[PDB]
């Protein structure tokens, strides 16, 4: 499965920016999804969770309090919103899925990584 | 001295008549309690038989061949002689049996331990055992001894040629040591292994205990500032870790608990890692009634079966001692005739073997097999109590 | 607290068909929980060792790893061009408590 991205685009600093993780075929409920922000030439960051089910979000240390994740179970879909930017959290978004505690999902994390997009602020 | 002969036969009928008399208590000792009549004692009535012969034959017959004139025929003398190697070999055959019966008991304990094998094959092995030291020293000599002169006559004929002498000594008394060590070291390295894995992995259950017990305690004196993640990312590291101490069903129930047990702190970590105002006041206490209950058998359980590898590793090592000691006296007594014989076969026409530090050596075999039934109640003292 | 995730390697560069050992570790205990990844300039991290010491369906069995402590080992045999990019430690013990490593250079 492919989680493709098509929030690629160019904002204004302190402005809102809206990014879509659409799942190819696996369902949104029985597999979490997790962002992970890379900065051009830097480490991988990690930035939010959400989970169609038990509905749990959490987010990083770095960018809580301005990002708000949802995900919708029809739409099979995750749309994380950037409500301000301050000129650090430029870089290129991946957002992969992950398993529950039950069983081998939770012992093979972040697979199935997707294109990503680019995030300029 | 003319009166010499009489005092040593006198000591000589009374050493024989001790080593009779010990071997026919041990022998009693055997066959009246039928507790010790198990797998530990098939193979070990043979070491007290076989030289108990010895007594019988040896001893006796050797009188009119020193003190008293020769009145024998040459066809006796060789089965003397064919007694004592038949009932000597015996001894150090049926510890070579033993170790044998100890290296399947223990190395192949998976299958011969759970299953034992019909007792067809014991005596089968037994009587056969004598029979080996037949083929070891039966014919050989026999086709060696044949000298014409009378000269030593119950001195085997096959000395002076020291091929033989050297292919026997190492068969007789080399090869056993060999096997006896072999099946003690195979023994002693692979209950070491039962134990180190258990001693490690019961040490890594315990230390994971004891952190989950350590962050639940720190859960229990909740902090306002927040503390329960901190304290439960121990708590899931300590978690996963003694889930993968793998000890079918009874595996199911252990890992199907710590499923629970990591799946209940995922939720109460929940509240934390949300950020929510409310964290429901650390409510993982409810693995109290997981820690006690369901994770609890697998911590007692455990530490028993350690408690039984150490209780065998001492029964096993007291074997071994048993053993090692039994076959240090053999050495002790056998080595000095094979230093006397071996060395010396390079003039034996005219007084080469006849000395008294040989006729001493002689002795000292027959010696062993005096000691012998004396040091055989060391090893277990029930004879001593009945 | 955030565990961190200390890559040892930062810059490597070997022959084509060699050993090739890189280093993890972490401040807090984890069993099992690390990762390896490889990313590929324009594309994105794969999975190749997950677990501790296991490979998932689609790596061959060149790439390896090992664990130890809190020590985490990254073996690469025999080199390729392909194999040549960087490597990432990533640490899942929990949701909200993933931290990828510094990356190494290949
Ligand atoms: C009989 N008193 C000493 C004790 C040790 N010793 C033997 C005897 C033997 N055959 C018996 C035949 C006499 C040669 N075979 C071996 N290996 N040692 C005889």
């Amino acid at each position: 499965v492919q989680l493709v991205e098509s929030g690629g685009g160019l904002v204004q600093p302190g402005g809102s920016l809206r990014l879509s993780c659409a799942a190819s075929g696996f369902n949104v409920v029985v597999f979490s999804i997790h962002w992970v922000r890379q900065a051009p030439g830097k480490g991988l960051e990690w930035v939010a969770y959400i989970s169609s089910s038990s509905g749990s979000t959490s987010y990083a240390d770095s960018v809580k309090g301005r990002f708000t994740i949802s995900a919708d179970t029809s739409k099979n879909t995750a749309y994380l919103q950037m409500n301000s930017l301050r000129a650090e959290d430029t870089a290129v978004y991946y957002c992969a899925r992950w398993g529950y505690w039950p069983g081998e999902p939770w012992w093979k994390a972040f697979d199935y990584w997707g294109q990503g997009t680019l995030v300029t602020v | 001295s003319l009166s010499t002969r009489v005092t040593l036969a006198f000591f000589m009928s009374l050493v024989a008549f001790a080593i009779m008399l010990g071997n026919a208590l041990v022998i009693l000792a055997f066959v009246v309690d039928k507790n010790l009549r198990h797998r530990s004692s098939y193979f070990f009535l043979n070491l007290a038989i076989s030289d108990f012969f010895v007594g019988v034959i040896s001893i006796p017959l050797y009188i009119p061949h020193t003190l008293f004139e020769w009145d024998f025929g040459k066809e006796i003398c060789v089965f003397w002689l064919t007694t004592d190697y038949l009932l000597c070999t015996a001894s150090v055959y049926n510890i070579v049996l033993i170790s044998y019966d100890r290296y399947l008991s223990v190395s192949n304990a998976v299958s011969y331990r759970t299953q034992h094998t019909g007792v067809l094959k014991i005596v089968t092995l037994m009587v056969a055992v004598w029979v080996l030291a037949f083929l070891v020293n039966g014919p050989m000599i026999l086709v060696s001894e044949s000298w014409k002169d009378e000269g030593s006559e119950c001195e085997p004929g096959f000395f002076s040629e020291w091929y033989i002498l050297a292919i026997t000594s190492f068969l007789e008394f080399v090869i056993p040591v060999i096997l006896v060590a072999y099946f003690n070291m195979n023994i002693y390295w692979s209950l070491w292994k039962r134990d180190h894995l258990a001693r490690r992995q019961l040490a890594d259950l315990e230390d994971n205990w004891e952190t989950l017990n350590d962050n639940l305690k720190v859960i229990e004196k909740a902090d306002n500032a927040a503390q329960v993640k901190d304290a439960l990312t121990k708590m899931r590291a300590a978690a996963l870790d003694a889930q993968k101490a793998t000890p079918s069903p009874e595996m199911k129930d252990f890992r199907h608990g710590f499923d629970i047990l990591v799946g209940q702190i995922d939720d109460a970590l929940k509240l934390a890692n949300e950020g929510k105002v409310k964290e429901a006041q650390a409510a993982a206490e409810q693995l109290k009634t997981t820690r006690n209950a369901y994770i609890q058998k697998y911590l007692e359980r455990a530490r028993s079966t350690l408690q039984r590898e150490h209780v065998e590793l001492l029964r096993a090592r007291r074997l071994a001692k048993s053993l090692a000691i039994l076959l240090g006296v053999f050495a002790v007594c056998w080595a000095p005739y094979s230093l006397f014989t071996i060395v010396l076969s390079f003039y034996s026409s005219a007084t080469g073997p006849k000395s008294v530090w040989y006729r001493i050596a002689f002795w000292l075999q027959w010696f062993n097999s005096f000691v012998n039934p004396l040091l055989y109640p060391l090893c277990h003292k029930r004879f001593q109590k009945a | 607290s955030d565990i961190q995730m200390t890559q040892s390697p930062s810059s490597l560069s070997a022959s084509v068909g060699d050993r090739v050992t890189i280093t993890c570790r972490a401040s807090q205990s984890v069993s099992s929980a690390v990762a390896w990844y490889q990313q590929k300039p324009g594309k994105a991290p794969k999975l190749l060792i997950y677990s501790a010491s296991s490979l998932y369906s689609g790596v061959p069995s060149r790439f390896s790893g090992s664990r130890s402590g809190t020590d985490f080992t990254l073996t690469i045999s025999s080199l390729q061009p392909e194999d040549f990019a960087t490597y990432y430690c990533q640490q899942y013990l929990y949701y909200s408590l993933v931290t990828f490593g510094q990356g190494t250079k290949v």
